[PDB]
């Protein structure tokens, strides 16, 4: 369901979420 | 911009619904750290819960729609520092040798759950995949997040 480019954002949001 | 185009929803219920694992409409801790597991990081159970905190502004301890919309509208933007999409690019990129393949796009979303074809996988690298070779490269990683 999610696409490629959603998914790598979801990524870098993830390594936000950490300080990163 | 009073509205929002119905593309611009879908794509926020595509981001969200990626963390709301079970589909009730609200994000827990385990579910927030189950997918952060998946895309690369490792954050403890109160690490987890400081960031639902820092957006529960019901106090109900777990995150919705309106709520993860003001998660994201802090946490990323773009802008300020940037320039470690190489560690993005690292989480699928799982080999390190500067082409993610489909079996490691598809590796990504097993860990998070989802069971893909061959089809549904190659559909996802035709988003960033400029010179046809069935893989996403750097500059083609580099360049889809910018485009569109
Ligand atoms: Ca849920
Ligand atoms: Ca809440
Ligand atoms: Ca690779
Ligand atoms: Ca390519």
């Amino acid at each position: 369901a999610i696409g490629f480019k959603k998914l790598a954002e979801a990524v870098k949001f993830s390594a936000k979420l950490m300080g990163q | 911009a009073d509205q929002l185009t119905e593309e611009q929803i879908a794509e926020f219920k595509e981001a969200f619904s990626l963390f709301d694992k079970d589909g009730d409409g609200t994000i827990t801790t385990k579910e927030l750290g189950t997918v952060m597991r998946s895309l690369g990081q490792n954050p403890t159970e109160a690490e987890l819960q400081d960031m639902i905190n820092e957006v529960d502004a019901d106090g109900n301890g777990t995150i919705d729609f309106p709520e993860f919309l003001t998660m994201m509208a802090r946490k990323m933007k773009d802008t300020d520092s940037e320039e470690e999409i190489r560690e993005a690019f690292r989480v699928f990129d799982k080999d390190g040798n500067g082409y993610i393949s489909a079996a490691e796009l598809r590796h990504v979303m097993t860990n998070l759950g989802e069971k893909l074809t061959d089809e549904e996988v190659d559909e996802m690298i035709r988003e960033a995949d400029i010179d046809g070779d069935g893989q996403v490269n750097y500059e083609e990683f580099v360049q889809m997040m910018t485009a569109k």
